[PDB]
């Protein structure tokens, strides 16, 4: 920060402290910049990562929920009445050359059921029954076809295209970016005249805590947060409902910085190599990184809960007591007839 | 300036620079894949609803008891099984059935459920994220190569620092590559194309580059390209040079502008990067029904158990 | 300005055709039809022999041929699990039709003018750009 | 009967006595099972495309 008192470009925060010798060194996700290296000794890059944007995960579309039922809001009972129609016209074909049963038999040949009756004695009625069977088969083929219509091929494409998105290049009110205070990406965007396409918006929505930038995305206020991948992918893979773009925005690494002329670096960086040689870095990963507590990006979408099919079974349960009342009515009809 | 791996064996002799490119070592293999998902493909169809079918097996049978008050209960259970199923066998014909109306209440659940089931099997056939690589080099493919019955024999550059690192780390896999080592990486690529080499270990930067440059990119690296050894590409510097600090500052300037993306776009493109996809699988011989056959033979044991238990019930 | 190239050959139709997938497990599971027929015959032997073979063929093919359930209910239980076996057979049949008719094609297109097969051209790429033209 | 053998039949049918045509149903090798499944597979293809 250029202090306005006597034009003093002083490194803010702890970097000014180690500049003044309040500490000898620092371990941190140390972003490497040109202005830092003019004053600070740096070691070899201990970590390799990149710049990424974290956003909220999209809501899943459909499962067993308020569910896509059979498609027949229309043509359901009307084609049911045509079952009665084809039953009675075939009855008329048997009337002038087996009435109520013919209704239920026509229901069975709709439902591919073996109920009672056979072919009529007029072969034209059997021909109409065969074309009705082709009709029921194209009915169930279209049923399988409309299941195939809505379970695959579609999802709302609501992703970013990368760093060249004009929703960030020409930002509107519907897009909020954090780019948290005293971070290296702020100097990076100050260096880019092409990012003067609003940098001031990014200054108007600058934050202080990164966890607040997490929460504001969870509160759907912040639209996007720019950060290193080594934090973003790990916290996204451990705490769900947050996904990254995947696109690496800037190539970067994390070394360790000391003050000038401390001669330990020659053994320090080699020790970073030495911890690289036994895979002690991979021991750090096995003790911290590999515990990924979320699912993958693959939504496979082919998953199924089977809890909401019992709404059909309730219709079976209503049909049970309806059959009980019909048994009582048929008992009364046997009392009459 | 060549392409030098930054290592301890050169830092003791020469001075390094700040690495401009993060690189690393992995294994290139040519893979042939398919859609191999075993008999638990029905894990979307959770069995907690399947027993929800089975109590609907019983309760309407109780209503059949009153239809029997107007041939038995234990005979109609496989009728109801075939009513769940696509039945073909001759069945009972109930006389005073209002349960024939209860078949319309059943409203064929084969027609609903089986069609939705094979629809979701079509969904899983659309979306099966199949892999065949062996990540995790502590797997026996690099530990016990003779435990399988191909003799695994790998190759690398003989005058290479990577095999010196390998002889410095594991204990003996360099001697395991002592059977054959390839000088000339295109010869290794053609040897892996002809199935001679089993696996080729090299620096994953040029491996990724040549894999994207290949036409039919079945020749891919292990996993998502995650290396196991990782380093950078530095510059050999005469020791105690005052300029090299200014050089490294200039490297941070070249990182400050973002031209190195354009310099990669000189060569990064044309890649079939593009790899989480599914290829067709003709006649694919999966033998998951052998697991179903294990359920079958287990049921054959159960039948034998019922036969002997009935025989002792003939003794009682 | 545009680039004209040759159209890719279509992949499959009714041709030298993708048949039923059972180069393996075809006749072997056919012999298991004979196996399940004779073991159920043995279940009826000590508590309908050749017909039981053909009936087991019919319950593989969803056919109504002649026989019914055996008098031992465990044989009917094995018949029901065989029916589930035939249904998962035909479900996998529909699934492998779904495996090869969609989702795949060889992606053999250019990416535009920034293709390094033209930016770094090799012997396997020939461009005309006909004489005395503005290009 | 042969129409329903093309189709998915459910109705009660003839029972031939001296049938070797019952073997010809296995020669038919159900063509509903082949043809209808391929048909609805291509209807799924047209629903895709």
């Amino acid at each position: 920060e250029r202090v306005q008192n006597s034009n003093k470009k002083e490194w803010n925060g702890m970097m000014g402290e180690l500049l003044s010798g309040q500490a000898d060194m620092i371990v941190a996700p140390l972003t490497i910049n040109n202005e830092r290296a003019q004053y600070i000794e740096f070691s070899k890059p201990f970590k390799y990562q990149g710049l990424t944007i974290l956003v909220k995960k999209e809501i899943p579309r459909s499962t067993l929920d308020s569910f896509m039922q059979p498609f027949q809001s229309t043509l359901w009972l009307l084609v049911g009445l045509s079952v009665h129609v084809v039953a009675v016209m075939l009855y008329l074909l048997d009337r002038f050359s087996t009435l109520s049963s013919a209704m239920w038999f026509s229901w069975g040949v709709l439902l591919n059921s073996g109920i009672g009756e056979g072919a009529p004695r007029s072969f034209s009625a059997r021909i109409l029954g065969m074309v009705w069977a082709g009709f029921a088969m194209i009915i169930v083929a279209s049923y399988t076809a409309n299941l195939a219509a809505f379970l695959v091929l579609d999802r709302p494409e609501e992703r970013i295209t990368g760093i060249n998105d004009p929703r960030l290049r020409n930002p509107s009110d519907k897009f909020i970016y954090a780019t948290v205070k005293q971070s290296s990406v702020d100097i990076y965007f100050r260096r880019q005249v092409e990012l003067s396409t609003m940098y001031r918006h990014m200054e108007k929505h600058n934050y202080e805590s990164a966890a607040e930038a997490i929460q504001a995305v969870r509160d759907n206020k912040l639209h996007a947060f720019i950060w290193d991948s080594a934090v973003l992918e790990f916290e996204a893979s451990q705490k769900c409902d947050l996904v990254t773009t995947g696109e690496l925005f800037f190539r970067s690494g994390f070394g360790i910085g000391m003050r000038k002329d401390s001669p330990w670096k020659q053994q320090v960086s080699l020790s970073i190599l030495k911890s690289h040689e036994n895979g002690f870095m991979e021991d750090l990963d096995k003790t911290w990184v590999r515990y990924q507590e979320c699912d993958s990006r693959s939504n496979a979408p082919a998953t199924l809960t089977c809890e909401n099919m019992a709404g059909v079974f309730m219709l079976v349960a209503g049909g049970i007591v309806a059959g009980i009342f019909l048994i009582f009515i048929e008992i009364a009809y046997k009392s009459r007839a | 300036v060549g392409s030098l791996t930054i290592n301890e064996e050169r830092s003791e002799v020469v001075d390094f620079s700040v690495p401009f490119i993060e690189t690393g070592i992995s294994v290139m293999v040519s893979r042939s894949n398919g859609t191999v998902s075993p008999s638990a493909f029905l894990e979307p169809f959770s069995a907690c609803v399947w027993v929800m079918m089975f109590v609907m097996l019983l309760i309407v049978s109780a209503v059949a008891v009153f239809v029997f008050e107007y041939v038995t209960i234990g005979k109609a259970i496989w009728l109801l099984w075939g009513l769940v199923f696509n039945n073909s066998v001759p069945v009972q014909n109930p006389k005073g059935t209002t349960s024939k109306i209860m078949v319309s209440v059943w409203a064929f659940f084969a027609v609903i459920f089986l069609a939705s089931y094979t629809a979701n099997l079509a969904a899983f056939m659309i979306q099966e994220e199949y892999v065949d690589q062996v990540s995790g080099l502590s797997d026996k493919k690099f530990q016990r190569p003779n435990d399988f019955s191909p003799p695994f024999r790998f190759g690398t550059v003989p005058n290479g620092s990577t095999e010196r690192n390998i002889r410095n780390n594991y204990a003996e896999m360099h001697a395991y590559m002592g059977k054959f080592n390839q000088r000339g990486v295109d010869d290794a690529l053609l040897s892996l194309k002809t199935g001679k080499l089993d696996a080729f270990i090299y620096d994953a930067a040029v491996l990724n580059y040549m894999a994207g440059r290949d036409e039919g990119c079945k020749l891919v690296t292990i996993g998502s390209g995650k290396v196991f050894a990782s380093t950078g590409y530095g510059i050999a510097i005469q020791k105690d040079s005052g300029w090299k600090r200014q050089v490294d500052l200039a490297i941070l300037q070249l990182f400050g502008d973002g031209e190195m993306e354009e310099l990669e776009a000189l060569w990064l493109t044309g890649i079939c990067h593009n790899e989480k996809n599914e290829v067709m699988s003709s006649q694919l011989d999966i033998d998951n029904m052998a697991g179903v056959f294990y359920m079958l033979g287990a049921a054959m044991a159960l039948s034998l158990i019922t036969f002997i238990s009935e025989h002792l019930f003939y003794w009682q």
